[PDB]
RNA sequence: AGAACUGGCGAUGCGGGAUGAACCGAACGUAGAGUUAAGGUGCCGGAAUACACGCUCAUCAGACACCACAAAAGGUGUUAG
RNA sequence: GCAGUCAAGCGUUCAUAGCGACAUUGCUUUUUGAUUCUUCGAUGUCGGCUCUUCCUAUCAUACCGAAGCAGAAUUCGGUAAGCGUUGGAUUGUUCACCCACUAAUAGGGAACGUGAGCUGGGUUUAGACCGUCGUGAGACAGGUUAGUUUUACCCUACUGAU
């Protein structure tokens, strides 16, 4: 079902991680909404399945 | 009991603690068997772990042929000299102390029972009723 | 920095009208009526005419100019929802277990039952909130479309249907299975 | 732990630093009146919940020398450059 | 002892899933030193036993985020001290080392908690033996054996009772 299949995806696997307090955030943010590592900016992709 | 028993058993009061020595009923060479350990026993400071009936234990042989001797090897109570009460309301008990050699899955080592059985024991364990000759 | 004004134009249609007064905003329009209190944000509303609202702050910071936009959103919903109203779409996916949706009432309160999902013995219930209908599309395979006046009624409604079908102690990239948002619209 | 110059404590109360041998102010016969020092004026507590221009919102705010601790590195938090 | 910053590299590709050289900033007082302020008209000295409470730098249990997370298993991280964290062989031991059960066998503080609470195996009076050293009397943070553990009726605290 790729249709829904890529539905599924968008909010599952197309997000972004903090790298110091792995928070899932937004593919396209610029900074953390966690207080906890004050908002920093150091952010990686997550990562896809295989 | 550990893994193999079949269904739950009903508290039965203990009477085995860890260094109790028992008969061996089965025909595996063992005369008698040092309960070491009682499997799914709990903690408690200076509390004694206790076996009772169709408890499945930690036992060295201490008498018995000389291959079966100076190791650990699991055991299952058969029969038992304190008395417990039953939920129809009987309290009995066995003349001796009385258990058999198996492995972790309840497999009995040998292949004969000598002396009476437990009803608990041979429900839990069906390859110690298969053994049996005469239950309770 | 404390600028002196900032304002904010909201248009009314021909058969829509407002009533506000001490931050109490009354929508009234073909599709019914929409309530909202706004004892929050320290604004001032004004009328230019009968097509036209204006809302100001005065002499605010940066913070307090940001909530000014948001006023007139909030505001401009309540409009487009007793006129078009909102229409969320849902889909349901899964790889082996079928996913079972129907409308169940119990003691009056008007439930959605969520059954065999990822095969779950547990039975999920999700009240269905006030003004808020629910219909089973034809013709689309597994679909589900929630209707009301409210926007934030039926968003938070179809939220709760996405969270109460989530996968625990597995990877979520690969056991895709869940009921997703898939369509944001209006009724017209 | 050990030296240099000076001022202190020890040998010294008094006002201030909640509290303190050494800091700040000031050194003492018995009293009256007036004016101040350092430090203070929401209440405890004598004295402006005074005036004026800004800054800051912390789900561990901050608050006055000696003094009773905090750093490197970061934040499209907000402000100015 | 514990925790950050930077990122050359490790990781089939790929700095930062998990790690991380060369450097550098801190925290802690559960190590040991440094110091000699208090106590020599005496604050009873090792360990164990018993019992209460506290800290979190979380071993297990609750709910979550991340992975080089298919499942199973495991690994990294967050909120969290609510609730648990054992039975044994050898040793006076703290420590250590094995056997076994277990959801788990986490680390610490309270005058290195706790001797008018105990115990007295060790250390640390006087007896005695051995080795090495000393002409000798004797020495040895070397080994060995035997060696008295006192008092509460007062105040407070606590537990119950008028
Ligand atoms: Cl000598
Ligand atoms: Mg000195
Ligand atoms: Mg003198
Ligand atoms: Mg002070
Ligand atoms: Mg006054
Ligand atoms: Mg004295
Ligand atoms: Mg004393
Ligand atoms: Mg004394
Ligand atoms: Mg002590
Ligand atoms: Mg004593
Ligand atoms: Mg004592
Ligand atoms: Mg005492
Ligand atoms: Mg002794
Ligand atoms: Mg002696
Ligand atoms: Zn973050």
């Amino acid at each position: 079902e790729p249709s829904l299949k890529a539905l599924a995806s968008k909010y599952n696997c197309d997000k972004s991680v903090c790298r110091k307090c792995y928070a899932r955030l937004p593919p396209r943010a610029t900074n953390c909404r966690k207080r906890k590592c004050g908002h920093t900016n150091q952010l990686r992709p997550k990562k896809k399945l295989k | 009991s550990g893994n193999g028993a079949q269904g739950t058993k009903f508290r039965i009061s203990l009477g085995l603690p860890v260094g109790a020595i028992m008969n061996c009923a089965d025909n595996s060479g063992a005369r008698n068997l040092y309960i070491i350990a009682v499997k799914g026993s709990g903690s408690r400071l200076n509390r004694l772990p206790a076996a009772s009936l169709g408890d499945m234990v930690m036992a060295t042989v201490k008498k018995g042929k000389p291959e079966l001797r100076k190791k650990v090897m699991p055991a299952i109570v058969v029969r038992q000299a304190k008395s417990w009460r039953r939920r129809d309301g009987v309290f009995l008990y066995f003349e001796d102390n009385a258990g058999v050699i198996a492995n972790p899955k309840g497999e009995m080592k040998g292949s004969a029972i000598t002396g009476p059985v437990g009803k608990e024991c041979a429900d839990l364990w069906p390859r110690v009723a298969s053994n049996s000759g005469v239950v309770v | 920095m404390k600028y002196i004004q900032t304002e904010q134009q909201i248009e009314v249609p021909e058969g829509v009208t407002v009533s506000i007064k001490s931050r109490i905003v009354k929508v009234v329009g073909p599709r019914g009526t929409l309530t909202k209190n706004l004892k929050h944000i320290d604004v001032t509303f004004t009328k230019v005419n009968n097509q036209l609202i204006k809302v100001a702050v005065h002499n605010g910071g940066r913070k307090h100019v940001a909530a000014l936009r948001t006023v007139k959103s909030l505001v401009d919903n309540m409009i487009t929802g007793v006129t078009k109203g909102y229409k969320y779409k849902m889909r349901y996916v899964y790889a082996h277990f079928p996913i079972n949706v129907n409308i169940v009432e119990k003691d009056g309160a008007k439930f959605i039952e969520v059954r065999n999902f990822l095969g779950d013995k547990k039975i999920r219930n999700v009240p269905v909130r006030d003004g808020v209908t629910i219909e089973f599309s034809t013709n689309v395979k597994d679909e589900i479309v929630l209707s009301g006046n409210s926007v934030e009624d039926v968003s938070q409604n179809a939220a709760d249907l996405q969270q109460i079908c989530r996968v625990r102690n597995k990877d979520i990239r690969k056991f895709l299975d869940g009921i997703y948002v898939s369509h944001k619209g209006f009724i017209t």
